[PDB]
């Protein structure tokens, strides 16, 4: 999700600092194509904002914060709208203070025998902000996060989850037998690195990238040495190779990373040359 | 000039230095051939160590090929 | 076969819709009926590769005008933003019914609204057809579709002799003029996506002058900054037969335009129309339905298909055939629409990009067939949220200078 450095009024209650976020770290292209995009951390725009309330006995004009006292239980925070009252998540609260200041700094407390004949309505999305302050990780402890997709056989849906670590979520003894990839292609889309860990998947069917997925497009084969090869999927190339076999799933944005070889069809093969170039 | 002719027809230059001869073996003499005869057969790159030094992700295709019959 | 070369000068004329010479209608309009045991409740199997859920967060694609030449458009309740542009059948005409149920299946499957409690034009004023609790919703129901009326199967012309030319190969000059035309005046109107549903198959022993349709091409593709989507053409139309395929004996062209017998136009013009092949709901080509030329770029879904009913007032899975039998439609003519939804979605969160631009967004971002490209699918099968939030190169696709 976006933020930006200029509006204090929604970093400071997160318990982000300007300084902070303009020296955040660079993040590679590969990465910010596999994480899906979610909606921007920006104040709530209440509509209709100051004029007066449709319902009677409003506290105060549309947009303003309530509040209940402290001596009757917990306090419930909520917002005034044109035809009535909506709750408010402690955070966003604040929030809405904060940047709907203009120079006022509290809200209007009213008890609960007057807050009680006010109609509750439900008008604005305000399920992105999370209910208690950032536990922002400090990179230099660390420089490494991954977009990790699994999914088991049977299941209808994938799982997708972040990891961050110190290094690279290999196993310590193997982490000297890690392939340094040559590159060839310049536009950032491949890979520099490639690692082939326990109850890896050499035939593959490329898959749609959300979880919920269910396609099976078409079949590669991944070799030790990192680069991927297409098959045919005609009876006579797939016997020919001995692949007639069920192949596991891939999504696309993982696998587009590997550099891609030549096609493997019975009608590409039959051919003859003397001597072979060299580009 | 020294080559190397493989039973495919093909024919292959071989560096003069002891590096490329020590490597592949041919210690022993050359036989003599004539030019007019031996350039008819196609063309293939030198085996100098100083370029089978090389990496590849994938390699190049070769155009106008022929057709192999059953 | 030679690739397409134009020549700017041949533009026609501009100028109000109609035909070329009196016409009179001569069948009766098509029947439309539902496949026994559908439910309506469900979402329709197409639509789960599109993921629609996840792609409609950044907007519904409002103030964007798409054309639909094709056979006109009946109206509907559930189409509240349609604009009658012309008619070039029928003199007296504007392009606002549709006797072949092909015209208003198209654009109820990019338009239509979705369900709710009362509709907002519930009066319903639509003429007569002339003589001799749901799940369905559009891929962009905030668009304005705008209907010509450019080519149909009931009508013909009432002096039939035509003299020192076929009546069989006479009638194609007369499409190629009256598809230029067509998109010259879709361009004025100021669409941004123009949709083509309708197309030519020619053998390609002595092809039809092209020159006037190639112009009108460049015009509304430069000039105007249009983008033109067309579909493969189905092969069970009167003369489209199936096309070779790559090669490996002669690898100099990679995509065998020498070995062409079937010309598709304007599909043809791969320079400036993006072609659409098609794919059933599980991503398996449809190999014995599409025609696999050259020029073929992208692919989507194309069965299963659902849609607003003409002279109804409902959703259709079919229409009445020859016989008593009842037919459902499937083919290009259908996934080119899926793709005409997505292009204005893409280019309502892309404001500032050419239509040069936009197309290269939906290429790269398509997941790619074994051979990386092919004939019977282009680069792959579109891909809507991947369009919508990849850092795509701005420019187009480059070799690598050296692999070793």
């Amino acid at each position: 999700s976006r933020i930006e450095p200029t509006n204090r009024a929604v970093l400071l209650p997160l318990g982000l600092t300007p300084e902070q976020v303009s020296q955040a770290r660079p993040m590679s292209r590969a990465l910010f194509d596999a994480l899906p995009v979610g909606p921007e951390l920006l104040v709530p725009e209440v509509p209709n904002a100051g004029g007066p309330a449709t319902f009677p006995g409003a506290p105060g004009p549309i947009g303003t914060v309530i509040v209940t006292p402290q001596i009757s239980g917990p306090q419930q925070y909520s917002l005034v709208l044109g035809d009535g009252v909506q709750t408010l998540p402690p955070l966003v609260a604040q929030i809405l203070q904060n940047a709907g200041s203009a120079g006022n700094t509290k809200p209007l407390t009213v008890e609960p025998s007057t807050l009680a004949k006010m109609p509750v309505v439900n008008r604005l999305d305000l399920s992105a902000y999370p209910d208690n302050p950032l536990e922002v990780v400090d990179i230099r402890e660390h420089p490494s996060t991954c977009w990790w997709w699994e999914r088991t056989a049977g299941e209808n849906r994938a799982r997708v989850r972040v990891v961050s670590g110190p290094t690279i979520p290999v196993a310590a003894t193997e982490m000297n037998k890690v392939v340094s990839l040559v590159k060839a292609d310049t536009s950032g889309r491949q890979a520099d690195q490639v690692y082939f860990g326990p109850d890896h998947a050499n035939f593959v069917a490329v898959t749609g990238n959300n979880p919920g997925a269910q396609t099976s497009e078409s079949l590669w084969w991944v070799t030790d040495a990192g680069a991927r090869f297409g098959v045919e999927d005609s009876k006579e190339a797939r016997d020919a190779l001995g692949l007639t076999l069920t192949p596991s799933l891939a999504p696309w944005v993982a696998l587009r990373l590997l550099p891609q070889g030549p096609t493997l069809s019975r009608a590409d093969a039959l051919v003859e040359h003397d001597t072979l170039p060299m580009d | 000039s020294l080559w190397w002719v493989t039973d495919a027809g093909a024919r292959f230059g071989v560096e003069d230095s002891k590096e490329a001869r020590d490597a592949l073996g041919l210690t022993l003499t050359p036989s003599l051939a004539p030019w007019v005869a031996l350039r008819l057969l196609p063309q293939g790159p030198t085996l100098s160590r100083a370029d089978a030094l090389v990496e590849h992700d994938t390699l190049p295709m070769d155009m106008t090929p022929a057709e192999l019959v059953v | 076969i030679s690739p397409p070369t134009i020549d700017p000068g041949a533009l026609p004329p501009d100028g109000p819709p109609g035909p070329l010479a009196p016409m009179k209608q001569n069948a009766y309009c098509t029947e439309v009926g539902v496949l026994p045991g559908t439910d309506f409740q469900l979402q329709p199997k197409y639509m789960e590769m599109l993921n629609l859920n996840e792609a409609w967060q950044f907007g519904r694609g409002d103030g964007v005008k798409v054309a639909v030449i094709d056979t006109g458009v009946t109206p509907h309740p559930r189409l509240p933003r349609l604009i009658p542009g012309g008619d070039y059948v029928m003199a007296g005409g504007d392009g606002l019914s549709d006797c072949d149920a092909h015209g208003t299946l198209v654009a109820s499957m990019i338009a239509a609204v979705p369900a709710n409690g009362a509709v907002p034009l519930p009066s319903v004023p639509r003429r007569p057809v002339t003589i001799p609790p749901d799940a369905f919703s559009g891929i962009a129901p905030g668009v304005e579709i705008i209907s010509i009326r450019q080519s149909s199967q009931a009508f013909g012309l009432k002096d039939p002799y035509t003299g020192d030319e076929d009546p069989q190969t006479a009638q194609k000059i007369d499409n190629v003029e009256t598809m230029a035309r067509a998109i010259v005046h879709a361009a004025n109107m100021g669409a941004s996506v123009i949709n083509i549903s309708d197309v030519m198959c020619m053998s390609a022993r002595n092809v039809i002058d092209q020159r006037a349709l190639g112009a009108a091409v460049h015009y509304a593709a430069v000039d105007k900054d249009a983008v033109i989507v067309a579909a493969a053409g189905d092969g069970s139309k009167k003369d489209c037969k199936q096309n070779p395929i790559f090669d490996p004996l002669q690898p100099d062209d990679p995509r065998a335009w020498n070995a062409v017998t079937t010309v598709v136009t304007p599909s043809w013009f791969h320079d400036y129309v993006l072609t659409v092949g098609a794919v059933d709901a599980n991503g398996q080509p449809l190999s014995k339905m599409s025609i696999a030329g050259p020029w073929v770029s992208i692919s989507a879904p194309g069965t299963d298909v659902v849609g607003l009913s003409p002279r109804d007032d409902g959703l259709i899975n079919a229409i009445d055939g020859p016989d008593n039998s009842l037919l459902v439609p499937a083919g290009t003519s259908f996934s080119a629409a899926i793709v005409s939804g997505v292009a204005a979605l893409v280019r309502a969160k892309f404001p500032e990009l050419s239509a040069y631009q936009i197309i290269n967004r939906l290429i790269h971002t398509a997941r790619p067939p074994a051979r990386g490209v092919d004939n019977q699918v282009g680069y792959g099968v579109v891909d809507p949220v991947a369009a919508l939030t990849w850092d795509v190169p701005k420019g187009p696709a480059e070799p690598p200078k050296q692999l070793s």
